[PDB]
């Protein structure tokens, strides 16, 4: 049982239309939904449709704006967005319910700002620690998501900052730490993905 | 003596008042099942808004020997009517404190500017249960009424599935005012077993389901090691 | 539009019970709840039909209440709880939910353990960045920044948090700068200790 979805930046006043896969059958008789967590603390069902009948539920304040609707042979469903705004930002669940499962969701932002891939300096790492902390520092792109990653088995003790909005009307840094065996660094190699879903834009930094 | 012990007394509505979303309700035990109920008969108030409620008596029965009982939402309110407008519905029949309410089961539907498009509605049993829905027909007083509501001259009300069908029509004028209400709310209900779709079809006058309700039943309604078998009980 | 909201947000240590609250505006109850929410991940449903253990769910969660007024329970804290917990579904009604409530937990480490980088080879182009990393500590701090001093405080918005499912841990910082002046740039961490400093640059 599990659920895909697919979207990006906007600008307001744009449309955009969003889209869940579905595996573990009953695509036809059960029905599914789509939610949001907005930003500030995480919040809202915005829609929902049934099995046979096909019907659509949404709330007021969306209502004539947003659409959903569901086909039972693709196995997929989408939710359309139009009229988009500053609320509107917010990320998105596709989610199915049961009578008698959480999708992945993804991320919907609502500006004309220019999606920009970001660019990564890598913070090489002083006495001898016997571990050696790394950071990856990430700087100036937008919008989100990123995911950073020291690929696989490194990224035990990983972590990566909650980015903040560079403070030029916006356009964000993220930075991340690897702290490792200092018997590893200069000897085995060690690199950082930076990835950012929409541009494109898949990026290798080895330390150094 | 006793004949009695019986579950679910109603403490504020009647079996009609309540089971219809009447305000004065909302007491007792959130969901259940019983033997039968009771009521504090409520007549000289009963169901706000005036009117008959048909196979009453069929019902009370019908309501008896339920096992399962689960209120659920056939249609929302807010999805389910488009085209049409949905809280006009309030009346002084059923005032919530202070502000004039409506029943909590219903929905009293009416033309959103100046528009009665026709409406069309169904709903279609997944249970193994027997789902029943109740809705209500309204016949406004004066032609003025009539349209100031529903938009709507000749305007028929039918009806879906199969153990029950059936057809309405509007009868515009004036009753004595009770409630200052020279209209009627006529009030109904049907069975869906568990494979039959309920439709509703309407031009007007319909009042209709939000809440539902579904149930079920049964007929009768309102030396050491044998031992070790006890002897019996529920 | 039904509202059903919980209460504070509150913390715990490991040993012993949570207990979180929900208020419907009115009575209620076909679904997907919620219950939990990592920092930044997808919610999951501990009790639906607020008696009932989603199947799977570890024990220590609990529901309970009666119509219109509600509770959540984990009785031993583990790390993970932690998270957001919003309850969820007015079950029949436009759906609603609230923000939820905070929930950390005990560890009591004064221990950020610094790291100090200095700007970059590719950063020339544009320029230039230091940034601290000050992690796996408890709770939550002050990094001051040093190149020289004082005449005003010192600008350049940087830091970040998270919490956390196994400590709180990490914050990360960074410093923006153009180019500029004196090669002695420390970031030195705040917090309840005698303070332990790392230093700018000589290699």
């Amino acid at each position: 049982v599990k659920l895909q979805e697919s979207g990006a930046v906007v600008q307001p006043g744009g449309s955009l239309r969003l889209s869940c896969a579905a595996s573990g059958f009953t695509g036809s008789d059960y029905d599914m939904s789509w939610i949001r967590q907005a930003p500030g603390k995480g919040l809202e069902w915005v829609s929902g449709i049934l099995g046979g009948s096909e019907r659509s539920y949404y709330r007021d304040s969306v209502k004539g704006r947003s659409t959903i609707s569901r086909d039972n042979s693709r196995k997929t469903l989408y939710l359309e967005m139009n009229s988009l705004r500053a609320e509107d930002t917010a990320v998105y669940y596709c989610a199915r319910h049961s009578w008698g499962g959480w999708g992945q969701g993804t991320t919907v932002t609502v500006s004309s700002a220019s999606t920009k891939g970001p660019s990564v300096f890598p913070l090489a790492p002083s006495t001898s620690g016997g571990t050696a902390a790394l950071g990856c520092l990430v700087k100036d792109y937008f919008p989100e998501p990123v995911t950073v990653s020291w690929n696989s088995g490194a990224l035990t003790s990983s972590v990566h900052t909650f980015p903040a909005v560079l403070q030029s009307s916006g356009l964000y840094s993220l930075s991340s730490v690897v702290t490792v065996p200092s018997s590893s660094l200069g000897t085995q190699t060690y690199i950082c993905n930076v990835n950012h879903k929409p541009s494109n834009t898949k990026v290798d930094k080895k330390s150094c | 003596k006793l004949r009695g012990v019986a579950p679910l007394h109603l403490g504020k509505c009647n079996i009609a008042g309540w089971i219809l979303g009447n305000p004065e309700c909302e007491s007792l035990s959130t969901a259940s099942s019983w033997s039968y109920i009771v009521e504090t008969s409520s007549s000289d108030n009963g169901t706000c808004y005036p009117g008959d409620f048909i196979d009453y008596e069929e019902l009370r029965e019908q309501l008896s020997s339920v096992s399962s009982f689960e209120r659920f939402e056939i249609f929302p309110k807010t999805s389910s009517w488009p085209n049409h407008d949905s809280n006009k519905g309030v009346t002084a029949a059923c005032p919530h404190a202070g502000a004039k309410s409506f029943y909590k089961n219903l929905i009293w539907l009416v033309k959103k500017g100046n528009s009665y498009p026709k409406l069309s509605k169904s709903y279609i049993n997944d249970k193994g249960k027997e789902v029943l829905v109740l809705w209500g027909i309204h016949h406004p007083s004066t032609s003025a009424d009539q349209q100031s509501l529903y938009q709507n001259a000749d305007a028929y009300v039918f009806v879906g599935s199969s153990r029950y069908s059936k057809k309405f029509k509007p009868e515009i004028a004036i009753r004595p005012k009770v409630r200052d209400q020279e209209g009627r709310m006529n009030y109904y209900w049907t069975l869906v077993e568990p494979g039959d779709k309920i439709t509703f079809e309407a031009t007007g006058n319909l009042v209709v389901p939000r809440y539902a309700f579904a149930m079920e039943r049964n007929a009768g309604s309102g030396v050491n090691s044998v031992i070790e078998k006890m002897n019996t009980q529920f | 539009i039904q509202m059903t909201q919980s209460p504070a947000s509150l913390a715990v240590s490991p040993g012993q019970r949570a207990t979180i609250t929900c208020r419907a505006s009115e009575s209620v109850s076909n679904f997907i709840n919620w219950f939990q929410q990592k920092p930044g991940q997808p919610p999951k449903l501990l009790i639906y039909t607020a008696s009932n253990k989603g199947t799977g769910v570890p024990a220590r969660f609990s529901g309970s209440g009666s119509g219109t007024d509600f509770t959540l329970t984990i009785n031993p804290v583990e790390a993970e709880d932690t998270a957001n917990y919003f309850c969820q579904q007015t079950k029949e009604v436009p759906y609603g939910t609230f923000g939820g409530t905070k929930l950390e937990i005990k560890r009591a480490d004064a221990a950020p353990t610094v790291s100090i980088f200095p700007p970059s080879s590719e950063q020339l182009t544009s320029g230039a960045s230091v940034v601290c990393f000050l992690n796996n500590f408890y709770p939550k701090i002050n990094v001051k920044w040093k190149i020289d001093g004082s005449e005003r405080q010192n600008g350049v918005l940087n830091s970040w948090t998270d919490q956390d499912s196994k400590d709180s841990t990490y914050s990360m910082s960074s410093t923006l700068t153009l180019y500029e002046r004196h090669n002695s740039y420390t970031c030195e961490a705040t917090h309840k200790t005698s303070t332990s400093p790392i230093v700018k640059s000589f290699n």
